[PDB]
């Protein structure tokens, strides 16, 4: 993963139970940005018609 | 699904799937080998007189 | 509407007061009929909890009224 | 397996049922039409209702249509594309246009 | 439509009416063009075309041609989807059994041909010859013949003899029986046979004969000849890809009856001989067998896979069955699912939809708005432009989206507060932001749970949602009324944090003129959030006619108070805000405001709690740290003293003074002892600071320490595990149970060793396996407790009983438990009920006890309040509304239709889920308080000495104070020896009873001589020479080695006269002779001078869990049964050791026919000659509860029930009404067996239901005739949900065989009427909504 | 009589094991399909008959329904299958 | 409740219930017998200063333990 | 960057969360300092005299690295990998003491409890009794929101039952099982179950009319009889058991 600093403390619920609130930094500098390479295939059958 | 003593080096009392199958799948030990006869044997240095 | 604590007290029955708001929001949205109270913008379903709030929805009253209905 | 117990047949889809978006689409276009087909007079409206199955089991033929009226079918061939272009033009088909896929 | 639904058993000709055609061939389909065949399997001549409105030839192809058959290939032109619905059937060329009317365990083939089973299983599998109706040739009807006896019995006997083996004889065996004329026969014997096993077997047979006359089946009809086939669509042969296909094992099952039919259809077409065409029609009864149930024959056959196929009947049965897994759990339309965020800008009444699940769910609304308003004319353009969510279709979608609610609900749904309603807010992102109140409701946290979320399309599905399901409209736990909003953790830390106070904070001791002023002088940074002013605060106070009068007054409170009295209602005092709110306090302030304003302002409250919680939590920057575990100093020493003991117990096991048991005891107990003692330094260490000051000396104060702010405030978690982090860990479990008595003497400031945390695996492994082993059984006890009470809803507005448990709390020796205000409230007063003076009436009848009613009374002290209960309603099938009492989920009394059974069935399984999945057991009278001795069964004596000792049995101690309330409840032993008198009030701290276990006396009632006759030592006595004093001692003997000769025979001790005159007992004119049992220390000799009193003959000496309250409902037999007094009267013993004593009751005034089979290794309570009522103790133990409701009321089993389950709920801490035990207990007993059964029309040995006895003994009574008497019958929760009403219902939770066979035999049918019956059959509950409508259909059958 | 001691045991514990069940059949069965359907006549009691030492809460969890008619029937068999050694209903074998 | 939570309360009924079944088992005040219950010996004054209530000695509690071993 | 409930911490007993981000403070505070110096391009006595000392730290700990021997565009090298942090090794039940990381907090001019002083970012008053801040490696675990979220307003049906498909790939409903009725039950929602066992799940005619009755705008159901029973009432009538529907 990546280095994250971090801070505990409460901050207005958005971090209530067991939840992260999370800057716009960590989305802005692309930290935990991932690829995901999905296969989509189509396969050309011999139906009877 | 327990942890007995004879777990200490050969699988990790720790890393176990939780949920339905806790315990029974382990998680082999880091310097943990096979036996020849297939038990699993973990190093320890030999301590002589003192 | 957030509660409709008014709404089962003005009637006094909780299911019978999803059955005549029922009733009548179907009058209000495909029988063909006028909020009688006046609609802030709500949905049919809120007009009906608001018309039984103000007295002016029990059963009786929609009963007597679908007589009127059919008189003419 | 070990999903939820899900056999086979769970996830076998049918394709020969009706998506009720075809369906609206299919029962929006029988009143399309009953509104096109009231912008049409007695005879040219009933004849386009009965060289197809409008509201009746057939699809009538083109002397079967001029067997009620006694014309040799050619007029009725004639009064079925004059009211076929008549449902041509824009301000006339300004809803079936919309009710193909285009 | 239909109103019923009625099962019998197929006729051959009902079986040819259903079916149109016969499949003969085993083919399938074509092979080449998957075609359907002309007579196949898959035929279309029989079950029709396989496209919509075409033929299989391809001629009438058209839609003009609907309705018409082909002459090509013979199908109709009709739409595909008939072929769903259409049977065909196989005409058998033998005939062959129903398995299910064979091989089920009554087994109704061979119950009725009065034939064990193993006749039937002979003669059907071709073994033995069976006569029907022989004639006159020396034989019996319905008899064995084997193949040799029949041959050699054929021989001189030219009648033709009558003897057929296979189905055909069992077939012409059930038509040849006449089933009435066997009837008036058992009968006719029936009134000559009064034996046990006769008249039993008898009128058994009789119950099965009487239900096939009524019901109108035949007895041929179990032997099929008429095979149905399924529809096609029901066992399809749907085509996969690349060529593939995939079909059902109905399939080949049906392939292969048609095989051995056309098989066995040439073999007697060919006159082979008789032993192939045995094997043929043998084979073909066992591929009937294997098609209808493949495996209740035995084995169940396996075809290309290894696993079993499925049948008809495992296809109706099992967990994966329709019944099951396709009638209740299915999926379902206009619904979806994302993980659960918080966002806390929500009210209470809204979760957080995403945007593109709210396009999609919301599709054909968003359509018809989008239409309606006409920005699209076609729904191809609607559906086009939705596609391409244009800048409009998010405009039409906040119009659609605005009142209509959206049911999330999240899996484990234990309870109805799994499915709350909420307002759809749309926001982006693709997870549900979900309030954060209702966490503890769903039980839901953000490590990622997902909430499934639905919607209600109808206006009436969306007023139910809005009028109850809204997550505003339930805001009280239906188990207990407490609200279940409670502000959980960041909420309890802000409202903590900004309301404790500190010694010397900034702005000490300013007056400010109401919170305003201090809002504002703390936002401007003049005053800390915590410092002790003198605040104006205007509380109200409706203490009038609904008034809300104010006052204003001077409070000396903090900043943070006042600023969060502004959220507070009017009603609401001042002083529950000028504490320090941890949770708890949280807990009853919202409770407070509810009982006080009502609904609307609790939900306004608690969502102004819940942001003022958020936003001073998060100004607290109340952080976590590494120096916030303080370990304490004195932990070394603790520590390092607990070693020099175990090291000092370590020598004493080597000097060998204790053994390795007590040495593993000793250093378990020194080394918690230890941990005890480490604990309690760390924590007295943690929360006393000291702060300086306004005047510059020490001064302690409590702690600011984050992890005390936590833990004492009940934001998270408690002082166990503060004691994990600062102090030592302790003591560490092992799975066996066990304890490993080497600690744990680190932490979790400090680290753990290699070893420590070895050690710490065992239990946490233990811990978590137990954890996610009790997730996959989480609502068995819900599920088995709504099967026994789907169908109790509250039908009656008030029944008019005067009957109801009288309620009084657990007071348990000393302290009561459970005071009154929580069990009395919201109940009924059964009765009026009077003043402590028992002058006037306080609450006067059918009365809600709200809190008002409530304080009343227990402001006036009231102890004895006879509520009205659920056990003891009028009505039948239902609950009147007031025996149940109020709603608890709504605080209002209930309304009609309320199914309380299943909220009770949850309301006992969701907080039952909190209790531990495995099972736990764990001189003289303390008198502390004083006040008044009452006494109940009060018969003393006096003795010379001052001293008391009591005679009488049950006499057990009552002390009240000047309030009438008890005070000390305790058990007297018989005997003990008391500085209690009689009555008069004494002072705490003066021994009212110096008991010993060691000491049960025969003491005396009148003083005098004690002398003995019919004693004879040595055949009744034991030799016992004291050689301790030198006393002459006669201890008795029990019957092991004494003579036969004294053995029934018992030993006077008789107290006579100065002169020797046998002096009276006073009352009774018998003799004054108490005749011992055994072991009973006697230091007497004849002629002593004794006194009134005197000590002659001295007798020596809680589980918790779910289990437990799974043990309670199932009502088991305890195998220790403290056996009780049957009947009331005095007692006499019995047969001495025939392996048991008897003991024969002997009443007064009554016959005695009870000598009681009682071993004798559980000893007597009771002397042989003290009267005991009935109901009363005579072993020791866990008393049965059958053994309560037989001997005493119906409320003596519902108390103690519903005292002995909540004693397993309290014991843990979980809380809960107890209506909800009372409403499955009154499911329970709803069994009466008759006695006497009179002018009313049941036998002697039926047990039935108890509510259809009430109601014809109510109209039998309403005759001139007289009605019946009913012994009640108390059963398990698996057992009481048995004898259910329905079979539709019944066929879900039980075995779907028995139940289907039992169910068609009787020709049964099912006026549907019950909760799981409707759901099943897709109609509305007769509970909810839908009562009304079970009022409109049950106007529309009276009309 | 022996099977009914193993339907006295098996009811007077809650369960039965195989090493139970094999221990009260009698001496003249050999094979194994009719010893299972044997173990089909005590099972759909149902005693439980499974393979091990059961646990704990696993009696007090299964239950044990329904008494007693179906256990009436299945002691009218078990009492009278004691007799006859050539019983099997297959028809391969027969 | 995070799944290890639930194993927090399991793992901590485990180890309360089975030290408390420990400490149960220590006789701690009792009476000064002085002569063994099952032998009459006199038990040793050391070892009443040990346990307060040893109504049995040492090696005769080692062989109720060892018969205890096992069970019955 | 991403701000953390302290309440899973007292409870939850993961102490080392607490202790990582103090060495993650620690760790990125002698990277803010080799990172100081080459902002500066400081000389190399100034970074072999600073990160020899920062490599030297603690009690006796088995790593030896001296960087006297080092190359000088090695130490510049080694310089640029440590501008974001040094990292730090704390093996597992060996590793770093709890006087060891306040030592390194000390190499640092970083305040050696661990916690320092947060300002609100919105309002700009700070918050009181300071906070503890660090380096916490936060993962990204496998379960993600776009695989998560799904639903279905009406989307294809299952062959043999009528039931909607099963799972998200294949548009599927949501189970709404025996727990979610009960719970429907318990309520006095009659209506809204009759539609999730008629409309929303099975009913062919009745889940149509309902599809067009809500794009006419109109919510009425004409509900009927599943075909979940219908299945059931032909297999037990493929039974020889004549149960059938008796009328009013
Ligand atoms: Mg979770
Ligand atoms: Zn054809
Ligand atoms: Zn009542
Ligand atoms: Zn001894």
């Amino acid at each position: 993963g990546q280095n994250m600093r971090v801070a505990f403390m409460p901050w207005n619920g958005y971090n209530f139970e067991d939840s992260i609130l999370v800057s716009e930094r960590v989305v802005q500098e692309d930290r935990f940005t991932t690829i995901h390479i999905q296969e989509l295939a189509c396969v050309s059958r011999d139906t009877k018609l | 699904r327990d942890v007995h003593p004879t777990h200490y080096g050969r699988v990790c009392p720790i890393e176990t799937p939780e949920g339905p199958n806790i315990g029974l799948i382990n998680s082999l030990s880091v310097y943990a080998q096979t036996n020849e006869y297939g038990f699993l044997e973990t190093p320890y240095r030999k301590v002589t007189d003192g | 509407r957030v509660t409709v604590q008014d709404a089962v007290e003005k009637i006094g029955n909780r299911f019978d007061l999803v059955l005549v708001a029922a009733r009548r929001a179907r009058q209000m949205q495909v029988g063909g009929k006028d909020p009688l109270v006046p609609e802030e913008n709500d949905k049919t379903t809120v007009i009906a909890l608001r018309e039984i709030e103000e007295g002016l929805i029990n059963n009786q009253i929609l009963d007597v009224r679908e007589r009127q209905e059919q008189q003419e | 397996g070990d999903d939820e117990d899900s056999h086979l047949g769970d996830f076998i889809e049918d394709t020969t049922l009706e998506l009720p978006l075809d369906s609206a689409t299919t029962e929006s276009l029988r009143a399309a039409t009953h509104d096109v087909l009231a912008g049409l007079t007695a005879r040219e409206a009933k004849v386009l209702r009965m060289r197809f199955g409008i509201d009746m089991n057939t699809d009538y033929t083109l002397e079967e249509v001029g067997k009620q009226f006694d014309v040799t079918r050619e007029r009725i061939r004639q009064i079925e594309a004059k009211a076929l272009r008549k449902l041509r033009h824009p301000s006339r088909s300004e809803v079936l246009r919309s009710f193909l896929d285009d | 439509e239909f109103d019923a639904i009625k099962i019998a058993l197929a006729s051959p000709d009902m079986i040819r009416s259903w079916s149109f055609g016969e499949v003969k061939k085993p083919e399938t389909i074509n092979y080449r063009t998957f075609k359907p065949e002309r007579d196949g399997l898959f035929c279309a001549r029989i079950f029709g075309p396989v496209k919509d409105y075409e033929c299989l030839c391809g001629k009438y192809k058209r839609l003009k041609h609907r309705g018409v058959i082909c002459e090509k290939c013979g199908v109709e032109v009709t739409q595909t989807k008939v072929r769903r619905e259409r049977m065909g059937h196989i005409e058998l060329a033998s005939p062959t059994a129903h398995i299910w009317f064979l091989k089920s365990l009554p087994s109704r083939i061979g119950l009725l041909l009065d034939m064990p089973l193993r006749d039937i299983e002979r003669v059907l599998y071709f073994e033995s010859y069976v006569v029907i109706e022989g004639g006159m040739t020396n034989l019996e009807r319905q008899q064995i013949l084997t193949e040799e006896q029949y041959l050699d019995a054929l021989e001189e006997f030219g009648d033709e003899f009558d003897a057929k083996m296979g189905a055909e004889a069992i077939q012409a065996l059930l038509k040849s029986m006449d089933l009435e004329q066997e009837c008036e026969q058992l009968r006719e014997e029936l009134n000559e046979t009064n034996s046990e096993t006769k008249r039993k077997k008898l009128t058994k047979r009789i119950k099965l004969l009487e239900a096939f006359v009524q019901s109108g089946n035949k007895p041929e009809w179990m032997i099929l000849t008429v095979l149905p086939v399924l529809p096609p669509d029901l066992r399809p042969l749907v085509p996969l890809d690349g060529g593939r296909f995939a079909t059902s094992d109905l399939n080949d099952l049906y392939r292969r009856v048609i095989n051995r039919n056309n098989r066995l259809k040439r073999l007697l077409d060919l006159a082979a001989p008789d032993i192939i065409v045995r094997n043929e029609k043998r084979m073909l009864q066992e591929a009937v067998d294997a098609l209808l149930d493949n495996g209740r024959r035995g084995r169940a056959i396996t075809g290309s896979n290894k696993r079993p196929l499925k049948s008809l009947a495992d296809m109706i049965k099992g967990k994966q069955g329709r019944f099951r897994q396709n009638l209740l759990g299915k999926r379902v339309d206009y619904s979806g699912r994302s993980v659960i965020t918080v966002g806390p800008y929500l009210r209470l009444h809204q979760c957080g939809l995403p945007k593109k699940m709210a396009l999609e769910l919301f599709k054909p609304f968003i359509y018809g708005k989008l239409e309606l308003r006409g920005l699209a004319t076609t729904i191809k353009a609607a559906k086009k432009m939705v596609e391409r969510e244009e800048a409009v279709v998010w405009d039409i979608l906040d119009e659609v989206i605005r009142e209509h609610p959206v049911l999330l609900n999240r899996a484990p749904t234990l309870h109805r507060l799994g499915i709350q309603a909420f307002e759809p807010v749309l926001i982006e992102g693709k997870a549900i932001q979900l309030h954060p109140l209702v966490c503890a409701a769903y039980n839901a946290d953000f490590d990622g749970d997902q909430m499934a979320v639905h919607v209600p399309l109808t206006l009436e599905a969306q007023l139910e949602a809005r009028a109850l399901m809204m997550s505003t409209n339930n805001i009280l736990s239906p188990a207990n009324g407490e609200p279940i909003i409670v502000p959980s953790q960041d909420v309890v830390l802000g409202l903590y944090y900004m309301t404790r106070d500190c010694v010397n904070a900034k702005g000490e001791g300013m007056v400010l003129t109401g919170p305003k002023e201090a809002e504002r002088l703390y936002r401007s940074g003049l005053a800390s959030l915590h410092a002790r002013v003198k605040v104006r605060i205007t509380e109200y106070e409706k203490d009038a006619n609904g008034e809300l009068v104010a006052k204003t007054s001077l409070k000396d409170t903090t900043v943070g108070r006042a600023i969060l009295w502004m959220i507070v209602p009017k009603g609401l005092p001042y002083s529950i805000v000028n504490q320090a709110l941890g949770k708890k306090a949280i807990s009853k302030m919202l409770n407070t405001c509810y009982r006080i304003l009502g609904l609307k302002p609790t939900v306004i409250f608690a969502d102004q709690i819940m942001y003022t919680g958020f936003a001073y939590a998060a100004r607290s920057g109340a952080s976590v740290g590494i120096d916030d575990m303080v370990i304490p100093e004195k932990k070394h020493e603790i520590i390092s003293e607990a070693e020099a003991e175990v090291a000092e117990i370590q020598e004493q096991f080597q000097s060998g003074l204790v053994t390795a048991g007590e040495r593993y005891n000793k250093v378990i107990d020194i080394w918690a002892a230890a941990n005890d003692r480490v604990s309690k330094a760390m924590m007295d260490n943690l929360q006393t600071e000291t702060v300086i000051n306004r005047d510059g000396q020490e001064e302690k104060q409590v702690s600011f320490n984050s992890i005390y702010m936590m833990a004492d405030s009940g934001a998270r978690g408690s002082a166990a595990q503060i004691r994990q982090l600062a102090g030592m860990r302790g003591l560490m479990a092992k799975p066996d149970g066990s304890i490993i008595e080497t600690p744990i003497t680190a932490n979790f400031r400090e680290g753990l060793n290699v070893l420590q945390y070895f050690i710490s695996t065992h239990g946490a492994r233990k811990g978590l396996a137990d954890t996610a082993l009790k997730t996959a059984n989480s609502g068995y006890l819900t599920r088995r407790l709504v099967d026994v009470a789907q169908d109790l809803v509250v039908t009656e507005d008030d029944c008019g009983t005067h009957e109801g448990i009288m309620m009084t709390p657990v007071i348990e020796g000393g302290d009561v438990k459970e005071p009154l205000r929580d069990r009395v409230l919201g109940r009924v007063t059964a009765e009026d009920v009077l003043k402590p003076g028992t002058a006037d009436i306080l609450v006067p009848r059918n009365t809600l006890l709200h809190e008002q009613w409530c304080d009343l009374l227990e402001e006036n002290s009231v102890d004895a309040v006879k509520v009205r209960s659920v056990v003891s309603c009028d009505t039948d099938f239902g609950v009147c509304a007031h025996c149940y009492g109020r709603d608890l989920a709504r605080g209002h009394i209930i309304n009609k239709g309320e199914a309380i059974g299943v909220i009770a069935a949850q309301s006992i399984g969701e907080p039952g889920t909190q209790l531990t999945m495995r099972t736990f057991h764990i001189s003289s009278i303390q008198v502390k308080n004083k006040g008044s001795i009452k006494l109940s069964n009060v018969k003393s004596v006096v003795n010379s000495s001052g001293k008391l000792v009591i005679t009488s049995r049950n006499t057990e101690l009552k002390l009240i104070d000047e309030f009438g309330r008890t005070k000390e409840s305790y058990k007297v032993p018989y005997g003990a020896v008391l500085a209690k008198g009689d009555g008069e009030q004494v002072a705490g701290g003066e021994t009212v009873a110096n008991w010993d276990p060691h000491t049960m006396p025969v003491i005396t009632e009148v003083s005098g001589f004690v002398r003995f006759t019919d004693m004879i030592d040595g055949q009744t006595i034991t030799r016992q020479t004291d050689e301790l004093t030198g006393l002459s001692s006669l201890v008795v003997l029990d019957s092991a080695e004494r003579t036969a000769g004294g053995k029934d025979l018992r030993p006077a001790l008789k107290i006579v006269d100065a002169q020797g005159n046998d002096v009276l007992i006073p009352g009774t004119d018998m003799p004054a002779q108490y005749f011992l049992p055994g072991k009973a220390i006697v230091q007497l000799e004849d002629g002593v001078q004794i006194s009134s009193g005197d000590t002659l003959a001295r007798i020596p000496q809680i589980t918790g869990g779910l289990p437990r309250v799974a043990d309670l409902f199932e009502a088991r037999r305890p195998k220790e049964p403290a056996i009780l007094a049957e009947i009331s009267g005095i007692v006499s013993f019995g047969k001495e050791t025939k392996g048991k004593r008897r003991l024969v009751i002997t009443p007064v005034d009554g016959s005695d026919p009870y000598e009681e089979m009682i071993p004798k290794w559980r000893q007597l309570n009771v002397f042989e000659g003290e009267r005991v009522e009935r109901g009363d103790v005579i072993s020791d133990g866990p008393e049965a509860p059958h053994d309560i409701l037989r001997l005493r009321g119906v409320h003596a089993v519902t108390r103690y029930i519903v005292n002995e389950v909540q004693d397993v709920y309290r014991l843990q801490g979980v809380k809960i009404n107890d209506k909800h035990i009372e409403v499955i207990v009154r499911q329970m007993l709803r069994k009466a067996t008759i006695v006497n059964a009179g002018s009313s029309d049941f036998l002697e040995g039926e047990q039935v239901e108890y509510s259809r006895v009430k109601i014809a003994n109510r109209e039998l009574e309403a005759n001139g005739k007289v009605g019946a008497t009913y012994s009640r019958d108390l059963l398990g929760i698996t057992k009481a949900s048995l004898a259910t009403e329905s079979f539709i219902s019944a066929a879900s939770f039980q075995e779907t065989t028995r139940v289907l066979t039992e169910a068609a035999v009787a020709g049964k049918r099912d006026e549907l009427r019950g909760l799981k019956e409707n759901v099943i059959v897709g109609r509305l509950i007769p509970a909810g909504t839908g009562y009304a409508y079970h009022q409109d259909r049950m106007r529309r059958r009276a009309a | 009589s022996q099977l009914k001691l193993l339907v006295t045991r098996g009811k007077e514990q809650g369960y039965l094991t195989y090493a139970e069940v094999n221990d009260h059949l009698p001496e003249d069965i050999v094979d194994s399909d009719q010893i299972e359907d044997i173990i089909q006549m005590i099972n759909d009691m149902g005693i439980q008959v499974m393979e091990e030492a059961p646990d704990a809460d696993d009696l007090m969890l299964a239950e044990n329904t329904a008494d007693e008619d179906a256990a009436e029937a299945a002691a009218q068999v078990l009492s009278s299958v004691e007799s006859e050694i050539g019983r099997t209903t297959d028809p391969v074998r027969m | 409740s995070d799944e290890a939570d639930e194993a927090y309360s399991v793992t901590e009924q485990l180890t309360m219930t089975g030290i408390n079944r420990i400490r149960q088992k220590i006789n701690a005040h009792g009476i000064p017998v002085y002569l063994c219950e099952a032998c009459g010996n006199p038990i040793p004054e050391a070892r009443r200063k040990i346990f307060p209530g040893v109504t049995l000695c040492v090696e005769c509690q080692a062989y109720q333990e060892r018969q205890r071993k096992h069970y019955a | 960057d991403i701000v953390l409930n302290p309440l899973g911490v007292p409870s939850r007993m993961n102490i080392g969360q607490i202790l990582e981000t103090h060495l993650g403070m620690a760790a990125k505070g002698i990277g803010d300092k080799i990172n100081a110096m080459l902002k500066q391009q400081q000389e190399v006595a100034k970074l072999r005299e600073f990160i020899q000392r920062a490599y030297d730290l603690g009690a006796d700990v088995r790593q030896k690295v001296d960087l006297s021997t080092f190359s000088d565009e090695e130490v510049m090298r080694l310089a640029e990998n440590l501008r974001k942090g040094m990292p730090i090794a704390t093996p597992v039940f060996d590793g770093a003491k709890e006087a060891e990381i306040k030592e390194l907090l000390k190499l640092g001019d970083l305040p050696t409890s661990g916690q320092i002083r947060l300002y609100d970012g919105r309002t700009g008053e700070q918050f009181e009794r300071p906070v503890t801040v660090g380096y916490m490696y936060m993962l990204k675990l496998n379960h993600l929101v776009d695989d998560k979220m799904h639903a279905r307003s009406t989307g294809s049906y299952s062959l043999v039952t009528q039931q909607p498909l099963g799972g998200k790939a294949q548009f599927g409903g949501q189970r709404f099982g025996e727990m979610e009725v009960w719970a429907l039950e318990a309520y006095g929602a009659a209506y809204t179950l009759q539609e999730m066992l008629t409309v929303k799940s099975d009913d062919v005619n009745g889940r149509t009319k309902m599809y067009k009755n809500i794009v006419d705008g109109n919510h009425q159901m004409e509900p009927g009889m599943p075909e979940s029973f219908n299945v059931l009432l032909k297999e037990i009538r493929s039974l020889g058991i004549n149960i059938e529907l008796e009328d009013e």
